[PDB]
RNA sequence: UCCUCCUAAAGAGUAACGGAGGAGCACGAAGGUUGGCUAAUCCUGGUCGGACAUCAGGAGGUUAGUGCAAUGGCAUAAGCCAGCUUGACUGCGAGCGUGACGGCGCGAGCAGGUGCGAAAGCAGGUCAUAGUGAUCCGGUGGUUCUGAAUGGAAGGGCCAUC
């Protein structure tokens, strides 16, 4: 049978040009009151997976 | 009733002296102000010394009170 | 039963016994005992010194103790399993290093200041000799 | 002490001006004769000085050390300062209170060419 | 953590609004910071509020 | 779980059921700026008043203080007092520190619009280092971004927040 993409992590992760992963950000959902605005401005943007985690995200979605 | 610590703060000079170094690179991570920002440096809410400005990096001590001081030099 | 009072703190890491003495000269009596050994002396060696001199002088001129414990010792319970933190203090010593002036005494005669120390050494751990005061 | 609590009153400005490295304007009062200087940023060397202690300018005010006083030095140190080329400067009130014999020197100054 | 959280809403129009923490029992009144708001790019008078 | 010192061997880091202590906050001001001020402890005189209240002078130079344990720092004061204020602001952010990662920290400078000052300038919270909890699910406000025949709506998405 053909490979099964975890459908946790195609929720999570969209592929780039160069074979790369965006993610969000993990830290703005709650409690945002206690947060400095700086905190919160760059956790705004996406962000690239990191190479130690990449091989991870590789198995996870097979086909995306 | 002993056995708690607190995780290391990993201060310390981070260029030492006659190293170039880049505008905003973090020379100094201190708690107070051992060392006092100089020319082209500039002092962080955390006491953090940083360049203002791309050059050299050097200590030197002045004042009356002989506090040490970090300057840049465009060099 | 010479102690400190109020030390800062209760216990202290054991260290070590590696130099050279400091006070290696008679500054107040004429005779004193100098510790050739190395070693550390209880709270109770050296009462029991003091003791021995008193009486064989006769308490007959001065005496002088140029060392004090100002250092904590443990000693685990019988039949206690290692760990469980550090032990709870016993008794208090003095580190001795090769050189140092146990002892001192005055105004008693050189030949009496002799026998004096010889029985008080008797009573120490360290091999110690007799030195007088000199001139510079 | 007079002395001693005027230059911990100015010791910040000094080094904040330093730091900044610009000149700067300073200006000393006293019960007559009120002085005035331009110095450079490394602080080693006076560009121009005024003060109404030289008979170049004490000949014409009626009495030296009032607000007529201010005006002149502050005047007069603007045409030596533009006839020498610097434009812009920094006051320094030197520990001084920025409210009568200094505010006239530096309005006079200002009005004069050098603006800050 | 006796001291609580609030809303400081803009006298604007714009929905915008701002989040704080107050002490209700020692300053029961309201709370009235002049704040800026980026929808209309404005300073306005921000107003307390649950 | 988090913070400070020592162990820790003069960069960083470094274990033990090793030795000492703290935190799960507080503050619309205890924040910003402008102006001004400089302690503890002793000696002498003086009603209650007395070793220790307050006043005057002298030695002293920070042994004081710094909202909270400790360390480092603090006279240009970061310590103390007063006026005016909301920069405890929005969109960003060169370049660095720190982590396996999630992440966390510092930050010049640019645009917009503000406060203090004559001005240069300072202000993106507090002398710094603890005061904190991922994701899921769901709540509240804004936004035609989407909205499975069409026009709407429901429900999702994005932003702020619980």
């Amino acid at each position: 049978p053909k490979i099964k993409t975890v459908r946790g992590a195609a929720k999570r992760f969209k592929k780039t040009g160069k074979g790369g992963f965006k993610h969000k950000h993990a830290n703005l959902r709650h409690i945002l009151t206690k947060k400095a605005t700086k905190r919160k401005r760059h956790l705004r943007p996406k962000a690239m997976v990191s190479k130690g985690d990449l091989g991870l995200v590789i198995a996870c979605l097979p086909y995306a | 009733r002993n056995g708690r610590d607190s995780e290391a703060k990993r201060l310390g000079v981070k260029r030492f002296g006659g190293e170039s170094v880049l505008a905003g690179s973090i020379i100094v991570r201190q708690r107070g102000t051992k060392f006092h920002a100089g020319a082209n440096v500039g002092c962080g809410r955390d006491h953090t010394l940083f360049a203002k400005a791309d050059g050299k990096v050097k200590f030197e001590v002045k004042g009356p009170k002989n506090r040490k001081f970090i300057s840049i030099e465009a060099e | 039963m010479l102690q400190p009072k109020r030390t800062k703190f209760r216990k202290m890491h054991k260290g070590r016994n590696r130099g050279l003495a400091q006070g290696t000269d008679v500054s107040f009596g004429s005779f004193g005992l100098k510790a050739v050994g190395r070693g550390r002396l209880t709270a109770r060696q050296i009462e029991a010194a003091r003791r021995a001199m008193t009486r064989a002088v006769k308490r007959q001129g001065k005496i002088w103790i140029r060392v004090f414990p100002d250092k904590p010792i443990t000693e685990k319970p019988l039949a206690v399993r290692m760990g469980k933190g550090k032990g709870n203090v016993e008794y208090w010593v003095a580190l001795i290093q090769p050189g140092k002036v146990l002892y001192e005494m005055d105004g008693v005669p050189e030949e009496l200041a002799r026998e004096a120390f010889k029985l008080a050494a008797a009573k120490l751990p360290i091999k110690t000799t007799f030195v007088t005061k000199t001139v510079m | 002490d007079k002395k001693s609590a005027r230059i911990r009153r100015a010791t910040r400005a000094r080094r904040k001006l330093q730091e900044l490295g610009a000149t700067r304007l300073v200006v000393h009062r006293t019960p007559r004769h009120i002085y005035a200087q331009v110095i450079a940023p490394n602080g080693s060397e006076v560009l121009v000085a005024a003060s109404t202690v030289e008979k170049a300018i004490a000949e014409q005010l009626k009495y030296t050390g009032n607000k007529d006083a201010a005006a002149a030095v502050g005047k007069a140190v603007a045409e030596r300062a533009l006839e020498k080329g610097i434009k812009d400067v920094s006051f320094d009130r030197s520990g001084f209170q920025y409210h009568g014999r200094v505010q006239a020197l530096a309005d006079a100054a200002r009005e004069a060419g050098l603006q800050f | 953590g006796i001291r609580e959280k609030i809303k400081l809403v803009s006298s604007a129009g714009t929905g915008h609004f701002y989040t704080t923490t107050k002490n209700k029992r020692t300053k029961p009144e309201k709370l009235e910071l002049k704040k800026f708001d980026p929808v209309v790019r404005q300073h306005v008078i921000y107003k307390e509020a649950k």
